[PDB]
RNA sequence: UUAGGAGCCAGCCGCCGAAGGUGGGACAGAUGAUUGGGGUGAAGUCGUAACAAGGUAGCCGUAUCGGAAGGUGCGGCUGG
RNA sequence: GGAGAGUUUGAUCCUGGCUCAGGACGAACGCUGGCGGCGUGCCUAAUACAUGCAAGUCGAGCGGACAGAUGGGAGCUUGCUCCCUGAUGUUAGCGGCGGACGGGUGAGUAACACGUGGGUAACCUGCCUGUAAGACUGGGAUAACUCCGGGAAACCGGGGCUAAUACCGGAUGGUUGUUUGAACCGCAUGGUUCAAACAUAAAAGGUGGCUUCGGCUACCACUUACAGAUGGACCCGCGGCGCAUUAGCUAGUUGGUGAGGUAACGGCUCACCAAGGCGACGAUGCGUAGCCGACCUGAGAGGGUGAUCGGCCACACUGGGACUGAGACACGGCCCAGACUCCUACGGGAGGCAGCAGUAGGGAAUCUUCCGCAAUGGACGAAAGUCUGACGGAGCAACGCCGCGUGAGUGAUGAAGGUUUUCGGAUCGUAAAGCUCUGUUGUUAGGGAAGAACAAGUGCCGUUCGAAUAGGGCGGUACCUUGACGGUACCUAACCAGAAAGCCACGGCUAACUACGUGCCAGCAGCCGCGGUAAUACGUAGGUGGCAAGCGUUGUCCGGAAUUAUUGGGCGUAAAGGGCUCGCAGGCGGUUUCUUAAGUCUGAUGUGAAAGCCCCCGGCUCAACCGGGGAGGGUCAUUGGAAACU
RNA sequence: GUACGAGAGGACCGGGAUGGACGCACCGCUGGUGUACCAGUUGUUCUGCCAAGGGCAUCGCUGGGUAGCUAUGUGCGGACG
RNA sequence: AAGGAACUCGGCAAAAUGACCCCGUAACUUCGGGAGAAGGGGUGCUCUGUUAGGGUGCAAGCCCGAGAGAGCCGCAGUGAA
């Protein structure tokens, strides 16, 4: 309205791109947790590195804000410790 | 953001100024932390009075003033004493 | 390496979810014919109940009757 | 640093009411009104809003357009037309950061919102410094651009082209997590430090110079880490209301465990299990209202108010959600509904003034649709600069405070005139006239501040990097340059008594009185009360008195009101002892001694920001106002003392 | 908006269009009934059982329903003389 | 179908409501009630289940079936009376 139309034209374009980082981060965690219902540790090890690949790059991009991601790390990490 | 700066006081026509360490987010008459002495523009002579020592402790923490405030410190050598500390 | 997988989104789905609708209660205010007292005003009418031993010594509480102030009943009180 | 006065009565003292003198207003109204500083100026409607402006910034992030002519060349009319990319200029879009601050309003909210003191081992912080490290190697897009398509518009869709400090992979990294060791310590969770292992986790270039054309260099930006600086979130004691004709209230309520979730602790969410929690020190409820430094008042204790200026929270037409971003659930952003306004070709859309002004409307009632970014400030940028209804000033209304006037000396004749009169006079009285007088201001013409410090560019010297005396960086000084107010303040000279006073009172409170009119009528009245024919109380006139550019009335709040009495009352009959008991809770304690330190006493430390009150100076022609310094303010916290009293 | 009227008001006479009121007719269309039509579904029995059906439960109930008779549905009717 | 008391002396008649579980309940009150007031909600099938749990028995097995999660179905889910 006061020439801040340029914000909404970018805010929606960022809203698509940010959620693709966010939703793929969610699928990485469940696939690790899929290997918790599954009785596989070696599959969980390579998935933990696959999950933390997205997690560590997530705070590098935008709002995931590491103090969450530390809880995202260790909660996955004790399950591999549980196996 | 932390700008040591002036602060507008006094009557309508003849202003008065106080040199103030504060945050720029607070308004022109906004709040602050601790002040240094004075400024007088309406005197055709002198009487710009500075504490001359307390701001150097703040400059070692880092607080960038505007140049209209800063050249009063040059007139009393606060910055050049501080630049010696930066050369120290 | 002529494409599959990964991931992604459209889409639909679920919980939550504001406003809307429905329903019987709460309280708040205007209003309601008529009535019930309460004061408030020019020499209105009716009595004289108080204040004197007020012409039957008054007075509180209860009961009861009458145009109406009141009346007496019973107990209590001196400010009889 | 503490005044009282009229009134019950035939008369007196008490008792007890109200009345009155005082002080403030963000005040309004009536009558009048000359000026100057300084300050405020929608409280009712957080009701609805025409129009313009109130937040953008970087071509040194980047592609392209866009002009350009340094020259080069072309066709000729000598009038031109060009084709290359000059210096440089413009910035739709892209991307970076800001828009969350600045600014307003006072609706909800009686609670950790705020005020005060705390705690965090339970947290966060882009833009700031300082230190530590750095900044490797690639990739795929896409806007703009066009080319079509669909739309009344709002605009939207499709196909190619393209960029970056945009976006996305690979490496290396002292983040973090995991695993296993150690060391030390706290206040339980624990915390801090050190080692090893594993796992990933980045970054960017741009500007100018120097170049061996490999690059290098400063500077800006970038990634990461440490601290400090910085604000924010959460928790906690202690404070400031009205009602008991509100006594019972709550089931995520209250507990535990685990789980998820949040930057973070948690019923914050959910499962499970338990039945607790909140309460006569007043829960729950309801009406009410933003809080605070402070403002006003009082002698103080207190009481009232919470406007402006300063702190913080909450809200942005009403309600709900959510994104990007360090930070919002976003005042001038999106999405949704609700009302309403506007447009439509009826298919669709756009809109939010409690931003500055202004208008409607409400109401007793509150202002200018100005100029300027010169100073202060912010925003971005390397800077100039740009942007600023913050702010700077101008304009309105006696709205209030303070400051100055409205002539002044002389002048008796007690002029004239007016009023009154026992007709001698009295007063309006030295008041006018006369004479003399200056010019604040009014008027005319001149002169003309400080606010303006600077930045930036030039000059050097110092230091710092540097392949370097390149080239910079800061640091010093030197030159240059910048006014909305405004020729306004101001000062200079010239001009005239010439421009300029009123309202209120006049029995007693209460300073000041007569004459006419008037006859329970007209009318006054705050109080006692005045008038049925001599009204000092009505109305008028004269004359006093009051105060002054104002005066009265009005509504408010405080005071006097010791008349809610802690300081600072009562209870035999004046208003007031419960009809009397038994008593739980709460209230209070004999004597002697030891001890303790909750109360108490006291030091030290930390803090209660600034403005304001107050102590004292200084500045404005004084004042008001403004400035400098200091005190004071806390049932405050920690710490160390004291032991009579509790 | 004419004569008329001061205005306010407001025409006869004459053309065209469209309705209400009842009247005859019908089923193409909106629906209505359609108990020897089809689909689902409950209780219980029966065809040896499952499957798949049958009976009875008011057509068991509920959603549709073709022909048929129907009205509020559609046509025309009381015309011009 | 559209309509709802216009019908009529009048909601007469007829439809509408019903089951069990669960939430919620006013005025007044002789405190017993009023009350099942009203007002709505979930009910079927299959899987976690030879269930949680109970009864019964010596065990073996039988009966009773609480709550949820899952999911499939039709318009409907005490589908009938």
């Amino acid at each position: 309205i006061k020439s801040a139309i340029k914000r909404t034209k970018t805010n929606n374009e960022r809203r698509v791109h940010n959620a693709t980082i966010k939703s793929a981060m969610r699928t990485a965690i469940k696939q690790v947790e899929a290997s918790v219902a599954n009785n596989e540790a070696d599959k969980a090890k390579t998935a933990l590195t696959e999950a933390a690949k997205r997690i560590d790059k997530a705070v590098k991009t935008g709002l995931v804000h590491k103090n969450t991601a530390a809880r995202y790390k260790s909660r996955l990490a004790k399950k591999v410790n549980g196996l | 953001a932390v700008k040591i700066r002036l602060k507008r006081m006094g009557a309508k026509k003849s202003p008065f100024y106080r040199i103030v360490v504060a945050d720029s987010r607070s308004p022109r008459d906004g709040r602050f932390i601790e002040t240094v002495g004075t400024y007088n523009p309406v005197a055709k002579p002198a009487e710009v009075k500075i504490d001359e020592e307390l701001a150097l402790k703040w400059l070692q923490t880092g607080a960038k003033p505007s140049d209209t405030v800063r050249n009063l410190f040059s007139s009393q050598g606060i910055m050049e004493k501080f630049h010696n500390a930066k050369q120290g």
